[PDB]
């Protein structure tokens, strides 16, 4: 991820939608930043696809 | 309230990598434009690859050579990584001649130079030669598109030549980012960025151009409606 | 596609008029699919906020990201005002088109599960 | 003979998950990561 | 290695102004979904159309109120107003306001709306409301040109205090479906057969819709031209 952040790209719209979905599933905690949530998923071995 | 032509930004590093930005775009057009181009970039972009290999005193792929560490299967596996750039667009095929003896580590740079032919990866390993070890090769490299297995093309120059699996696509990787953007009082607009990694044979920009051309030409196919009579 | 969302944010708050409910949801005080009560009858914000004249409109909205197939909503289908998800409408239309009969198909399926 | 993997060939992992290759997609049809990296293999979760 | 093959034939099947099927074969591997998806996205989101964005009814405060003398509630009338298909005869025209005043026992249709210059109503037999004895309906509807789908809360337009904002269904295209089937030409077995299915309201035909859709796409491809 950090590689991406340095490369000059922020969080994708699709990533936002998937984050909303996962937030409804109770996979990530509400209120955290997109990066924090993506990390929360990544620790569960899951990634946006 | 109709959006109009977006600014188009280009960022290139060498011949290998590129980023292409289009903003602002209407909602959903990041994917609408981005994805088809990616599909075309990964598949239909023409390029070059080794289509055949002849080695002296080698009857087939299943053989080894005295003084050479790598077997022929490995030699071909290495030659399959060879990136060959053609300058003149008219040129279809080139036979690269290599003659070497050891001890030395034979690289792709050791190939005898040809007019309007540039190896984009001279440091690519080919073989490991030992005292007394002698390697003489003729490798046929062709223009082409997509993935054509050795089984399909069966290309053999001379009798003992070995057909090689050919991956023609110059494009190594394609990704596209869709970021949130705004113009004036309009929100939820798309900012599209195409990231293109190639092998150096063709630049990301060229790839993007001919990909766009392929999609355009494909859109030209809707221009001739024909009545379908099931009755 | 045929399962519906059950949300805990609103969790049975009482409201007088649907405008107040829509306002509460607007502030983020009540989830879209949360089982609230307006005018003494149990309903949800989604049923009030989105009322579709027909399946094509509802699925068009789903296509635009306005709602999700699992959201409970109000859709007008076959002269009936239905509280259901767009997804169940989609299933209904799948069976319907497959058998090429709308009435019989409507009779065959169970929409509410 | 040099045998490439083909449709109907048997694949397995060490945990007892076995399956025959039913489809080979071109790379552009493959699910991919946001960085543009396509997956190699798609395994059904229903097998777990 | 050698590859040379013929351009695909575009096949058209059309029933009325409502529906059409579009077949494109043969295509190179994968191109079935390469063409199909963007077109579907464009056809749904970007095709120019008309919609009812606002409604005002005499003696009516909010959307969930009822109308004395009329059986349908305000909700049900707004629904019918969404199914109203209005076609603008002139490109200059952006927005119109259609007035309807009727009473006594009647069944009000879309044809009852007072005609406006360069405004055509495609579905005159569409049923807006039924009025009883003593039933009085006086209403004005705001019709705009736009694209895609805008919920009522997003545009939120009001000409006056009692005007009720309506979910704007702009898209003349009601549905788009596409399917790719494997097809073969000679010894090429991986080729694609593209089939498109488009439902419209009649204001814009499916073929017109597809044509407008592919044009939008081509025009977007020209945006990679000058940095
Ligand atoms: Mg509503
Ligand atoms: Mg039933
Ligand atoms: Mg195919």
């Amino acid at each position: 991820f950090g590689k991406r952040k340095g490369e000059g790209f922020g969080v994708d719209k699709r990533e936002v939608e998937v984050l909303r979905r996962a937030e409804k599933l109770g996979l990530v905690t509400p209120g955290k930043t997109p990066e924090e949530q993506l990390k929360e998923l990544f620790l569960q071995g899951k990634v946006v696809l | 309230s109709k959006l109009k032509a977006p600014v188009f930004t280009v960022r290139t590093q060498g011949r290998e990598y590129g980023e292409f930005v289009l903003e602002p775009l209407e909602r959903g057009f990041g994917v609408t434009l981005g994805n088809p181009l990616r599909r075309i970039l990964l598949s239909s972009i023409p390029g070059t690859a080794v289509t055949s290999v002849y080695i002296e005193d080698v009857l087939h792929e299943f053989s080894t050579i005295p003084g050479v560490k790598e077997d022929v299967v490995e030699i071909i596996l290495n030659l399959k990584e060879l990136v060959v750039r053609f300058l003149n667009p008219s040129l279809q095929t080139v036979t690269l001649l290599l003659k070497a003896e050891g001890p030395k580590e034979v690289k792709a740079r050791d190939f005898l130079p040809v007019a309007d032919v540039e190896i984009m990866n001279p440091d690519l390993h080919i073989a490991t030669l030992e005292e007394g070890g002698r390697l003489n090769m003729e490798v046929r490299v062709d223009r082409g598109v997509g993935y054509v297995p050795a089984e399909k093309h069966g290309i053999k120059d001379r009798i003992n030549a070995i057909p090689v699996d050919a991956v023609f696509s110059p494009v190594r990787r394609v990704a596209f980012q869709v970021e949130d953007t705004r113009l004036g009082q309009r929100t939820d607009l798309d900012k599209l960025t195409l990231r293109i990694w190639t092998d150096g044979s063709v630049t990301p920009l060229e790839a993007l151009n001919q990909a766009v051309e392929i999609l355009r030409e494909h859109l030209t196919y809707f221009s001739n409606p024909q009545a379908a009579a099931v009755a | 596609i045929t399962q519906v969302r059950k949300e805990k944010k609103g969790a049975g708050l009482e409201f007088a008029t649907p405008e107040e409910a829509l306002a509460a949801h607007e502030r983020g005080e009540v989830a879209l699919n949360a089982p609230i009560k307006v005018a003494g009858r149990e309903t949800s914000v989604g049923r009030l906020k989105y009322v579709f004249a027909n399946p094509d409109e509802a699925l068009l909205a789903v296509a635009h990201g306005i709602v999700d197939l699992q959201d409970v909503v109000t859709v007008r289908y076959m002269g009936k005002r239905l509280e259901t998800s767009p997804g169940r409408i989609l299933f209904a239309r799948i069976v319907a088109e497959a058998v090429e009969d709308e009435k019989v198909a409507w009779e065959l399926i169970q929409l509410d599960v | 003979q040099k045998r490439k993997l083909q449709v109907g060939d048997k694949l397995a992992n060490r945990h007892g998950n076995k399956g025959v290759v039913a489809k080979i997609l071109p790379v552009e049809d493959m699910p991919h990561l946001p960085d543009g990296t396509p997956v190699d293999v798609i395994l059904n979760p229903l097998g777990v």
